[PDB]
């Protein structure tokens, strides 16, 4: 029971840390998604 | 001695999985990395 | 696990509007607490210790339907159905202006919290105002065919979140006055649209008794959908009903017009509390914008009861 | 008391139970590992070895001699000890004397016949006392006995109970903790699966939207040159 | 009784290792699965 307590506490830093990530990684990519929407908007701005 | 010849068998396995876990811990993290750090290149058409 | 918090008590009932509450907002720090009343009062609430009324507010000449916080929280934001919005000083109690320019009556507004600070009113003449909160004339206003009773602002600041009885939430952009794109799918009138805490979830209650859950993301399918909560009737009044998100964008929050509030889980749609305490009609259900599980819902009972979630 | 401090990382009350196929293939890996890796003699997780008979200061020089006795017996379990002269407390028969025995050793012979008739007597008579004794005072013996039996088999029935409901409350919060545990590991991982697919799609699309883009550029790029080449 | 404690110690954790290994592998197999799709697929 005591080595699963700790193990268990490591899991879920571990597992914060992941998710941390990959939230970063999505905010990132939804960003940059964004950013060539606006980049599109404005080709087709400049285009017509 | 039976039981002291088994703990000695018991902790000489228990060396060997910790090492085996050791390496698959290692192996798992390096796969996530691979996983988390994955970007998708540009898929070029076959011209 | 008897009580989990800092309150004095496990529930308060906050009384002293001689008419019914409307809506009720936090402090972005999760502090003070501002109700405004069609007695035509805003009362002003301390949430931690004793909980005395310090502040009264009075100068509208006609029933409060909104307010809200500044950045800090030192100027409050009120529309009221005298056809106008105000901005109220609270270190003198004082007001320092009113915002004119609407005709009829204003159910909704929204304060950017980052950003550029904007006022964004939807009106029943149809129309949404953006105002700034420096001077009384109207920036601009998006002219629509059909009464607005929902207003949220984007995270981007850019895009304006309209609902109206036409049955369908309406996305437009302030830049082109027009509209981007509009999630359909309700069957009657919108009466909340707050967006999510992170930015990507839009929650939204209507006359027909279902809230669902919408999306924001810029990438997301045909149907932005994400699921329709059940479990919360509406009463006999078509009060504008106020929903609210947790901190961690968790739990929904809306209340109903059985003198219930009812909470479900966002990620997978379980009815997670349905705590009574209200005679008439919740009409304001918010969380605590700090992250502690304090509750408050505001019912047209005149009165308030801040409850706890353990 | 337990001396290992590794930590490995499983919550049998959270985690699905492997398969028989997947304790198998765990088996084998860490067979594989034991192969790979010698074992230790000198480890310290093993515990000092038992000391031999010369070694053991309680260890008695006639007690070693005997358990010498007791391991050179193939069954050292059915091995018993040489019993006593039980031919001495036997009835003693009428010694049949000869007429060509001598005087003297038929003599002695009715001497040693009669000691031993003397020690068979003084036996019997002290196994008659012993028989009085236990016809007098066996029920007050006998419910003592099982008095003071039924109150050490109580005692230790108790100890057990005790150490049973302390291992099961152990058990209860040990559960309690891995199911908190499990459930929030559960959500982590499923967000963390989700995000990886949403930002995969998302990447895809911005590929898509970036070509576009790259698409429109070049047309531009080419009208420019186009007008520079005619102006 | 210092061996038998010892003994049911080691056996505990060991099941409790051949199950955070049996767990390791199973992850590991599927990250390379899901690697492998991903390279083959090349378009979502």
């Amino acid at each position: 029971r005591a080595s699963e307590e700790q193990a268990i506490q490591r899991r879920l830093e571990a597992l914060r840390a992941e998710v941390a990530f990959v939230s970063t990684r999505e905010r990132k990519a939804q960003e940059l998604y964004r950013k060539l929407r606006d980049e599109l908007e404005e080709l087709r701005l400049e285009q017509a | 001695a039976r039981v002291r010849e088994e703990l000695a068998t018991a902790l000489y396995q228990h060396d060997a999985a910790v090492r085996v876990i050791a390496r698959l811990t290692r192996e798992r993290d390096e796969a996530r990395e691979a996983l988390a750090r994955l970007t998708v290149t540009g898929a070029a058409p076959a011209a | 696990t008897p009580r989990t918090s800092n309150l004095k008590a496990p529930l308060m009932e906050l009384s002293g509007h001689t008419g019914e509450i409307f809506t009720a907002k936090f402090d972005p720090t999760g502090t003070l607490i501002a109700s405004g009343s069609m007695d035509r009062t805003i009362m002003l609430w301390r949430v931690y210790g004793d909980c005395e009324n310090y502040g009264v507010l009075n100068g509208h000449k006609a029933a409060i339907l909104d307010l809200q916080w500044s950045r800090d929280g030192d100027i409050l934001f009120s529309a009221s159905a005298d056809m106008h919005l105000a901005s109220w000083d609270l270190t003198t109690g004082q007001r320092i202006r009113r915002y004119i320019g609407h005709e009829e009556i204003i159910n909704a507004m929204d304060v950017t919290q980052r950003g550029e600070e904007l006022l964004i009113s939807g009106s029943d003449d149809g129309t949404i105002g953006i105002w700034d909160p420096r001077t009384k004339n109207a920036v601009d206003y998006i002219e629509t065919d059909f009464p607005i009773t929902a207003v949220a602002v984007s995270e981007a600041g850019n895009e304006i979140y309209s609902g109206g009885i036409d049955n369908d939430i309406k996305v437009w952009d302030i830049r082109k006055k027009a509209v981007v794109h509009t999630m359909l799918g309700h069957n009657d009138t919108i009466t909340t649209l707050r967006v999510s805490p992170d930015g990507q979830q839009l929650l939204s209650y209507a006359m027909d008794s279902t809230a669902r859950t919408w999306d924001i993301r810029p990438f997301a399918p045909t149907d932005r959908h994400i699921r329709t909560f059940d479990g919360a009737p509406l009463g006999l009044e078509k009060n504008l009903i106020r929903g609210s998100w947790s901190k961690d964008g968790k739990k929904i929050a809306v209340g109903a017009g059985d003198g219930t509030v009812v909470i479900w889980g966002s990620d997978t749609g379980k009815l997670l509390y349905k705590l009574p305490g209200h005679k008439g009609t919740v009409n304001c259900a918010e969380f605590a914008p700090d992250g502690a599980p304090i509750i408050l819902s505001a019912s047209s009972d005149r009165t308030m009861l801040l409850g706890e979630l353990i | 008391m337990p001396a290992i401090t590794t930590v490995h990382e499983s919550l049998p009350y959270i985690d699905p139970e492997p398969t028989p196929e997947q304790r198998a293939a765990a088996e084998a890996l860490i067979a594989e590992e034991r192969a790979k890796v010698p074992d230790d003699p000198y480890h310290a997780l093993l515990p000092p070895p038992l000391p031999p008979l010369n070694e053991s200061r309680h260890l008695t020089p006639i007690l070693q001699n005997e358990l010498a006795r007791l391991a050179s017996s193939p069954d050292p379990q059915a091995a018993k000890m040489d019993a006593l002269d039980f031919s001495r407390y036997e009835a003693p028969e009428m010694p049949s004397i000869d007429s060509s025995q001598s005087l003297e050793e038929t003599a002695s012979q009715l001497w040693e016949t009669l000691k031993q008739a003397y020690t068979a007597q003084a036996y019997l008579s002290a196994r008659r006392a012993h028989l009085a004794l236990l016809d007098t005072h066996g029920k007050n013996a006998w419910l003592i006995g099982n008095w003071h039996l039924e109150g050490e088999v109580k005692a230790v029935e108790k100890e057990l109970a005790e150490t049973k409901r302390e291992i099961d409350r152990v058990s209860l919060a040990r559960q309690g903790m891995q199911e908190a545990a499990g459930a929030e590991l559960k959500s982590l991982e499923e967000t963390w699966k989700a995000g990886v697919g949403r930002v995969l799609e998302t990447e895809a699309a911005a590929e898509k939207l970036r070509i576009e883009v790259l698409e429109e550029r070049r047309r531009l790029a080419e009208a420019q040159a186009a007008l520079a080449v005619g102006n």
